[PDB]
DNA sequence: TTTTTTTTTAAAAT
DNA sequence: ATTTTAAAAAAAATAATTATAAATTAAAAAT
DNA sequence: ATTTTTAATTTATAATTATT
């Protein structure tokens, strides 16, 4: 699921795309975050002993609590954050929503077996897995980012598409998700492991594709017949092949139809109805939406209803989130600084290299 | 092989103690015409143009277009175990890792040789266009450094205006506002203590000013500094040696909100 | 499984251990010291090392040990329970008491958090070795950078190698097993607590002991008194307990540098104001200077 | 002011123990002492052993010599006074060391023995 | 409740009341050398002045049972010889230069407890070796010192005191500033010359 | 109202570097008969007199009695911007609790101006007596500032007393108990160096050391000082600086 | 009585500056000659003497020997009291347990009476031999504590070699390499330019770059210096003065498989 | 009804 | 000897709490 | 005026439970 190893490929082939920043870094920048899979992450990560972190209405708290301070840490620095939501799935997710229900069922039939079996941290990994998004969550996390005033935005097809859709129009300098198929997609610069914590203490990986095509020596669609190669969620894989013969595959033949006319069928075969085809199509040309159609700006949170909501529906304490929302106000006070490659084109000049 | 030696020593020293602070790792970039180091540093904010032309070197020569990518810090510190008389002659070559510095006694007694590796760079070639600014100001470096160097400690961010009459430095914080008006001093005619202003539209932009103490370290290269300023363009603080080649720093100016 | 020495003693530092078995008094065996009390403004303050032949460290690494950060307490008790009924697995700890790391850091001397860890560090390896148990590996992920920590061991400690590094509970088995020891013998010496003084209408539940807890803030709170502050339960050099020490109870200050910072005294408010203070010698002879004799003056 | 004092408490009081703290504390009253200081006492490697406020405590019972009683009094144009107890066992505390011959209140201690020499009366020749 | 007191004294104040039902009283006269206010006790039971003095050091407290006590406040309740304060109030009396009987000698208004000095038998035995009539006499006061200085001599040999300024004939130095805590200035400052 | 421009403060720079390590937030005494400054430190042991009259400035506005709040660290490095021949203007607002520095260029090239942000402080003034001193010593101030430092070598005890053959800086400390001997009077007529020394009753007491060295920081003010003991007083240290302006500072001694 | 009156103490406050830094606890001893020192440092890497020569000296009366248990740090904070032409006097007992200085002044006015406090010390004077050096070179002190200055900041490692024609300084460190040429410039006729290089045979050894950074510390008193070495002994850095004594300052070689 | 990373022991073929 | 599908599996934040430091921070101090 | 040579500052790791 995602694309296996594209991250390991670029640690172990071709390092000169890594850049191993810091978060401060970024001072006055503006970047496109996939959300839904952050708030997997703040439903998988804030846990408290196996129970979800909720109120005294069993309303699911956790999320709304760890991406408001993820917009806080974020904002507090000086990144202005722009959020996409994934809405409805594409068509080719057929084969991935069938793995993703039998790992839902298996997990669900495990944590049976393992509430029966009395322990409890199975009851906790079980749990973690087993919990997933609704249009709950994402209905009130829009509602959470009206409430600040950073704009949200609703993904027809793929939230990381959405992301290079507004990166691919300079709307956006990156895109920030764990995901690696936004590089295929079409967006130049990733961001890896930025939904790290403030206390972890975790560099930022860096992914641009100039980088990427400049070392792989390759265009976008002999990349992403590279990472359809590695494997992708829509469609399968080829039983037998790796990643860096698959390097050596698409820098021989650059493309899946001569791999497969010029491979062994009596050892590699394909799996049946195979569509690299219309996946290579998706991957170059998803649904998107128009980035010139959206107006970005980052207003002053309203803190009146924004208190009154999240103490009476939520229940929080009132000192941290009117710190929090003094500390957005006061940052987008004075975070006002602004980049210099914006002023300039773009060229990449090496130095003797030996 | 690329060999090249300068009369007056210590320009070398002076420019490279000026972008150790601010600039850690830059290209060496050998042209027909003379060394270009067109450098942007590790977070975005800065861009120096080190044009350093071959009429001012003593005997310049090129084999081809060489590029050394050059770890700038432990360089730039055995660049400083020469004297202030002492005479600075380059020797390099193709396929090679060491770049080497030829120090020599000005009455030569003592001639000496080190060199360093050279760390292979890829830096981003971000072209600087020619264009009209609305506020070119020749000023005082000793003037300009003393005006950065004490308005660090009263806050984080200049805002530059400017006008007929002079310039604006005015610098905020939390200890009140520092607005700083220099005189347009085209009275005298004085080479080193003369600011002329260009007069063509009156711009306010702000700036920064720790990174403005990283930039204006080098006032004895030029006693005067070009400060050109326009409409929301980056700033260009020109330390122009009169025959080695003009040395230009750049800044981008605070967005406002 | 030993408790009874904490319960007939617990102000100095308390051995609670288990025997050396026999096959750990041939072989150079491996060590692991970990940290819990470090941590909290309550409880006490747990250095453990556990022990294993080795060979036996491939069957630690696949007894589910090194993921013990994320736990929960009752499970802490089975694995606890798992770990103690093979004999290859022995664990040994000198816990120290609130009351041995609060004299120890407010005496003439500042002493220190991580040099009282390292001294009963070193300690602990001491009595390791002199109890029959030969290693040649020694593994703690102590607080701090460990270079000049290996220095100090390893010059305190030549025989021995001393292996030390940051965040190794997740990546060596006997680190994270001493890390669980003292985990489960710190909830062990609080859950079970008996003190040392006299009390009324007490309470042995007063919560998890990290000073940002609720029901420990509550306990903190409730449980403050004037004259004496807290009990020999509770840590008393430490931001939250010095507030409400400052806060709730009477000035206390001390002999030495106790927040005074005198030298030389005759202040200038006592030089203005009044204008001449008598400066009769009321200790006349040096006598009374020496051994503090003054004159009565009122009741 | 003349303050009469009471001759029916010297005979009437209890014996007790008493301990003196190294420094000064800003309360002067009821205090529950006997709940902590005393039960805290460990009888250590060097005398008795105890904490008040994370220092330790060092101290021994200094050897009150007879012809010399403690009394432990109240406060109360004429005026009355009243005691309260009576003891000949004090215990010094030091802070984590024993003051020993350096203490200025063990010196204190021989100033009786000098007020029953320097205010003798001298024979008649 | 209210502030609270130790003393240390002797067990001869335990039976000093079988005859009369108060009779000892805690009073404020005047101080031997400096000429203020201090605590003194006196009886006519047994009849013995009593001095009281304090352990007024810094940074000491008193553990009271079930209770505290600030200011490490250990009171010295010590017998002390009258003379002292009967030649303070001679000294002031001799300043018209006549003879002058015992009821108008000690006299204050400050210390409205002079009464007390002259029911004292021996009164006289002690002013035999210093000076009815009655004047001062400076020589006599100077002859009853070295009875006094050479006693604690002797007596201090005993006490074992390091009587050395490094921190018989370092005594007698040292014996000067004792007896000068309860003479004043005026009476001690001439003893360099009578120690010869 | 405020309109205090001075020819050079220089003087201004050198009494907020002396200044700057010692008080953090103090009190300026504004008065129509010049300026005065009368804070106490940070633990009530040196009081600052800087009795500065207003004769040398080009003019003094004093609207009413305005009660200064400064702090006196941060706008020390304000008026570490200025020149040391630079000219100094001293602005503040009648009703408004904001100080507004004015800097002058020497040949007019530049007008600098400091808008900085002021609270108000407690204000509280003492008074002064005024004794016949018992040794009142003539010595100049930079050699008082090299044999400050030289006692800050020794240890932290140093005892100061005169006799016949002179001065006395006695510092004793674990290195050793050492001696500064001056003379009683000096013989040279270039005034940089001379020492006199005027005497009423010899006596020695001892000082602290860390307050010492905050005084002399006051080294490029003037080049003699005169100093004036007298025991179970603080002391008076008068650095005069030529007619505009002098500074006092006070130091009671320590406990024996 | 010991006592040790010097008109200008500059090279006694100059040595007794830089040694505060080699040895921690340094006894001296009193000899007829003057002052005697053998101290080893604390890593016991390094070696120190210190000799001066009683002849300028103006009150130098010697009556017994004594081993002067010195702490040198008291020396720094002792003689950091003298000025520029403060005139130094030492006074000591035959068995006195400190040591008092007099610094007087040149117009009689401020006198420096400090005593210092002696710490009682184990003493051990190692077996040196004195011999003839396979190369002797006399160059500048200054500028050879500049050089070294310089090339000590280049690495950790420092090659030493001489010839006729030259003298090799050669450091080659972990950042890069560096080489010092001298030429023999003895047609130049100064004080301490005149470099006269006498050799006999070219050898070839490893020092430590740190530790002969504080060898340097003691230039200014001597501004020149003899350098002197032969195969497998240590390296003898002489910064001899003309009137006053000298300083040779020992340095084991490492060793290179 | 809507997200996938990370080693690793692992069997297994170029 | 390597290369690696695949099975499994771990598995994921974050402001608050504190002690303990670590390069940074004006500043003496000497060129 | 730089460049030391330090000390006394401002933000840094390593932990814990909860944060709800």
């Amino acid at each position: 699921m995602g694309i296996q190893g594209l991250a390991k490929l670029i640690a172990d082939v071709a390092p000169s795309a890594i850049r191993e920043n810091d978060i401060k870094s970024y001072f006055g920048r503006k970047v496109a975050i996939d959300a839904s899979m952050s708030i997997y992450q703040f439903l998988i990560a804030v846990r408290q002993g196996g129970d979800v972190l909720q109120n005294e209405e069993g309303e699911t708290t956790s999320h709304l609590m760890g991406m408001f301070y993820r917009t806080i840490r974020m904002m507090e620095n000086g990144i202005k954050p722009v959020y996409v939501f994934d809405g409805k799935p594409p068509q080719l997710k057929s084969g991935e929503l069938a793995k993703r229900s039998e790992r839902r069922a298996e997990a669900e039939k495990q944590l049976q077996q393992a509430q029966a079996a009395g322990a409890e941290q199975e009851v906790e990994k079980f749990t973690k897995r087993l919990v997933k998004v609704t249009k709950q969550h994402n209905d009130e996390c829009k509602h959470l980012l009206s409430l600040m005033g950073i704009p949200y935005l609703d993904a027809p097809s793929e939230a990381e598409a959405s992301c290079a859709a507004l990166v691919k129009a300079g709307k956006v300098y990156a895109a920030a998700t764990e995901d690696m198929d936004c590089l295929t997609f079409g967006s130049p610069v990733l961001m890896r492991h930025l939904t790290a914590s403030e206390a972890k203490k975790l560099p930022i990986q860096e992914f641009h594709l100039s980088r990427i095509l400049q070392e792989l020596g390759l265009n976008q669609e002999q990349f992403v017949d590279l990472c359809i190669l590695l494997g992708s969620d829509y469609c399968e894989s080829i039983r037998g092949i790796g990643p860096k013969r698959a390097v050596d595959l698409i820098q021989k033949h650059k493309s899946i139809e001569e791999i497969v006319r010029r491979l062994d069928p009596n050892k590699y075969p394909v799996p049946e109805n195979w569509l690299h085809k219309e996946a290579h199509q998706l991957f170059l040309e998803p649904e998107v939406l128009d980035p010139e159609s959206v107006e970005l700006k980052w207003s002053e949170p309203n803190e009146e209803e924004l208190i009154k909501f999240m103490c009476g529906e939520k229940q929080f304490s009132e000192e941290r989130i009117r710190s929090g929302v003094k500390r957005l106000s006061k940052s987008r006070q004075g975070s006002t600084q602004g980049r210099l490659d914006d002023f300039f084109k773009v060229t990449g000049s090496l130095s003797s290299a030996k | 092989m690329f060999e090249a030696r300068l009369v007056q020593g210590s320009i070398l020293k002076k420019v490279l103690e000026a972008l150790k602070d601010l600039i850690n790792e830059a290209c060496w970039d050998i042209s027909s015409s003379g060394v270009n180091l067109q450098s942007m540093d590790s977070s975005h904010v800065s861009l120096v143009q080190l044009t350093l032309r071959s009429e001012g070197f003593d005997t310049y020569r090129c084999d081809r277009n060489l590029a050394m990518g050059v770890n700038l810090t432990s360089m730039s510190k055995i660049l400083k175990c020469a004297g202030n008389e002492d005479i600075i002659t380059l020797r390099a070559e193709d396929n090679a890792d060491t770049l080497a510095l030829v120090f020599e006694a000005p009455n030569q007694e003592k001639v000496s040789d080190y060199e360093m590796k050279l760390m292979d760079l890829d830096v981003e070639q971000l072209g600087i266009p020619e264009q009209e600014y609305s506020c070119v100001v020749k000023m005082p470096s000793g003037e300009f450094a003393r005006i950065c160097r004490d308005l660090s400690h009263i806050g984080d961010a200049v805002v530059i205006s400017c006008a007929k009459d002079g310039v604006k430095f005015s610098a905020s914080g939390e200890l009140g506002n520092g607005n700083i008006k220099l005189s347009q001093t085209s009275n005298v005619d004085k080479e080193e203590e003369a600011v002329t202003i260009e007069m063509n539209e009156p711009v306010q932009l702000t700036f920064a000013l720790r990174y403005l103490n990283f930039f204006t370290k080098a006032t004895p290269l030029s006693s005067t500094v070009t400060l050109s300023m326009s409409a929301d363009v980056p700033l260009v603080v020109e330390y122009k040696i009169a025959d080695m080649g003009h040395l230009k720093y750049y800044l981008a100016p605070k967005i406002e909100d | 499984m030993d408790l009874s020495e904490l319960e007939r003693d617990n102000t100095g530092r308390c051995r609670l251990s288990s025997p050396v078995p026999a096959v750990c008094r041939k072989e150079p065996c491996v060590l692991g010291v970990d940290e819990a009390g470090r941590g909290p403004v309550l409880g006490p303050m747990v250095y453990a090392i556990c022990y294993c032949p080795l060979p036996r460290l491939a069957d630690l690494e696949a007894l589910k040990v090194a993921d013990s950060k994320t736990l929960l307490e009752s499970e802490r008790e089975r694995l606890f329970a798992k770990m103690e009924d093979t004999d290859f697995v022995g664990w040994a700890l000198d816990v120290l008491s609130p009351n041995l790391i609060s004299t120890s850091m407010l005496g003439r001397v500042k002493y220190n958090l991580n040099s009282l860890s390292h001294d009963t560090a070193t300690g602990l390896i001491q009595y390791a070795l002199d109890q029959g148990v030969n290693v040649t590996q020694v593994f703690v992920d102590t607080v701090g950078m460990p270079e000049t920590y290996q220095a100090r061991l390893q010059q305190s400690f030549p025989g021995i190698e001393v292996t030390v590094k940051a965040k190794a509970d997740a990546l060596y088995p006997v680190v994270s097993a001493a890390s669980i020891c003292a985990k489960v013998a710190r909830d062990q010496a609080v859950k079970k607590w008996q003190f040392v003084e006299k009390l009324q209408d007490l309470d042995t539940d007063y919560g998890s002991g990290y000073p940002n807890d609720p029901k420990t803030k509550a306990w903190l709170k409730e449980h403050v008194e004037p004259v004496f502050g807290f009990p020999q339960f509770v840590r008393f050099s430490w931001r939250t307990a010095q507030t409400i020490l400052e806060k709730e109870a009477e000035d206390v200050i001390w002999e030495d540098s106790a927040s005074e910072n005198q030298e030389g005294l005759r202040k200038i408010t006592s030089y203005f104001l009044n204008e001449g203070s008598q400066a009769r010698p009321r200790s006349s002879h040096r006598y009374f200077l020496e051994r503090g004799l003054e004159s009565a003056t009122s009741l | 002011h003349r303050v009469h004092l009471r001759s029916a408490t010297l005979r009437d009081a209890v014996p007790a123990t008493l301990h003196l703290l190294p420094c000064e504390v800003a309360v002067d009253g009821p205090a529950p002492v006997g709940r902590f200081f005393t039960p805290a006492i460990r009888q250590g490697p060097e005398g008795l052993e105890v904490s008040f406020r994370g220092r330790c405590l060092r101290g021994e019972e200094v050897a009150v010599p007879p012809g010399l009683v403690g009394y432990v009094m109240v406060t109360e144009f004429d005026r009355f006074i009243g005691a309260t107890a009576n003891f000949s066992r004090f215990t010094l505390w030091g802070l984590e060391t024993i003051p020993g011959p350096d203490a200025k209140v063990r010196g204190a201690l021989t100033w009786p023995s000098l007020a029953a020499a320097i205010h003798a009366q001298v024979p008649e020749d | 409740g209210a502030r609270q007191h130790v003393f240390l004294v002797s067990e001869y104040l335990k039976d000093a009341s079988k005859k009369m039902k108060n009779g000892l009283m805690f009073v404020k006269l005047v101080n031997p050398c400096s000429g203020e206010g201090a605590i003194y006790l006196f009886n006519m039971c047994l009849q013995q002045l009593f001095e009281v003095k304090v352990f007024k050091e810094k940074h000491h407290s008193w553990f009271i049972n079930q209770s505290v006590q600030s200011g490490g406040l250990l009171h010295f309740a010590t017998p002390v010889d009258p003379l002292f304060l009967l030649l303070h109030y001679l000294i002031k009396a001799d300043k018209e230069g006549k003879f002058q009987p015992l009821d108008q000698v000690v006299v204050d208004n400050v210390f409205p407890n002079c009464i007390l000095l002259l029911k004292l038998p021996g009164l006289e035995k002690l002013l035999h070796h210093v000076t009815k009539y009655y004047k001062y006499s400076k020589e006599k006061t100077l002859k009853w010192l070295e009875k006094k200085v050479n006693q604690t001599v002797a007596a201090l040999k005993t006490n074992n005191v390091n009587v050395s300024s490094r921190v018989e004939e370092d005594y007698i130095r040292y014996a000067h500033g004792l007896i000068s805590d309860y003479i004043p200035k005026e009476l001690s400052d001439d003893l360099s010359k009578y120690l010869k």
